[PDB]
Parts: C-alpha cells; sequence; structure tokens
C-alpha cells in the first residue's frame, strides 16, 4: 500500500526525524519552520516543510500510519499526481491557518492526514464508483482523533488550525472530484 | 519550547 509519493514522504519524515535527534528539534525548526521572520519570507520550502517535522515517537508513528494507509490508498487507486496535489494544497493551507492562529512554531503531517481523511471519506459517499471509501472503522477513528484535537486531550498542544484547514481542503477536493 | 503538533 505504498507507491513512490507515499514512500518518499515517509522517508522524508524519517530522515527529518533522525535529523531532529542528532541536531535537536530547535535547530531543525530554524531551517524548516513556517517563516517566523520577514527575512525568511522567500525561503519557499518553509511553506511546506513544517509538514515534515515530528516532535516525538508518538507524533511521527501516528501521522505516518494514517498517511501510509489513506495516502497510499489515494496513490494506488487515484494516481500519484492526485496525492501530490492533495498534499501540496493541504500542507499549504493547514500551515497558513495554523500560523494565523498560534504562530509559526508547529509541525507534523497531520494537516495533510486530515485532508486525506476528509477526501477518502467524502469521495466515497458521493462517488462510490471511484473505489475510494473510508471504511467505517476509520470513520470512527477519524472522528475520535478530530475530537481529540478540538478538546485537546493529549499531553501536547494540538495544531487545531492545521486540522480544520486540512479537513476543509480534502472535502472541497473530493467534492470537486465527485461532480461526475 | 512548546510546539503545536499537527
Ligand atoms: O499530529 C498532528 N496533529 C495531532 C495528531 C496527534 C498525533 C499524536 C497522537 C498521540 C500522541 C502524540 C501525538
Amino acid at each position: 500500500r505504498a507507491g513512490p509519493v507515499t514512500w518518499v514522504m515517509m522517508i522524508a519524515c524519517v530522515v527529518v526525524f533522525i535529523a531532529m535527534q542528532i541536531l535537536g528539534d530547535q535547530e531543525v525548526m530554524l531551517w524548516l519552520a513556517w517563516p517566523f521572520d520577514p527575512t525568511l519570507k522567500f525561503e519557499f520550502w518553509r511553506y511546506f516543510t513544517h509538514a515534515l517535522m515530528h516532535f516525538s515517537l508518538m507524533h511521527i508513528l501516528f501521522n505516518l500510519l494514517w498517511w501510509w494507509y489513506l495516502g497510499g490508498a489515494v496513490e494506488k487507486r487515484l494516481g500519484s499526481g492526485k496525492l501530490i496535489v492533495i498534499t501540496l494544497i493541504s500542507a499549504l493551507l493547514s500551515g497558513y491557518v495554523q500560523q494565523k492562529f498560534s504562530g509559526p512554531w508547529f509541525g507534523g503531517l497531520s494537516g495533510v492526514v486530515y485532508a486525506l481523511m476528509g477526501y477518502v471519506w467524502l469521495r466515497g459517499e458521493r462517488d462510490p464508483q471511484s473505489g475510494i471509501y473510508l471504511q467505517r472503522g476509520l470513520i470512527i477513528f477519524a472522528l475520535i482523533w478530530i475530537v481529540a484535537g478540538w478538546f485537546d486531550l493529549f499531553g501536547m498542544s494540538m495544531a487545531n488550525g492545521a486540522h480544520i484547514a486540512g479537513l476543509a481542503v480534502g472535502l472541497a477536493m473530493a467534492f470537486v472530484d465527485s461532480l461526475n | 519550547a512548546r510546539v503545536w503538533h499537527a
């Protein structure tokens, strides 16, 4: 369940995770975080690379899990390019909304993952011929995660903006895709 | 540090 886009993104999160253990989280935030200073305005990778940072074993394992399953689903059934666009768009909008709500010091693939949850779900309700559906197990687990975010019942501050923006994007995209 | 987890 892992084509080249799914695979490179995981390797990338792994390579980044390793880089955060050697150099420490802070120094990698300085290079990959959303622009936290006017000077950084034009370091363009930053509008996407926040999606690559994970701050703990739990963070990266859960994000990579969802990603591998839904993202790898989107890849094999709908094509690599589609997963690419979903990822670029969600990563961008989730980053924007997150930073508008809580500053630039955030990271994680979960904005992307929430777009995948919303896309694989709504695409299957409106266009079940697509072959694309969020199995009810995952509908439930996706609901729970979401609720976990909004009411903040883990140990760390949740990127609530990145989540909402993420889900919005994936809906809009599956909506536009199910038109016919 | 505190950072927000996405
Ligand atoms: O990751 C991005 N946003 C929130 C998802 C929560 C990931 C997680 C789950 C359990 C423990 C730590 C992190």
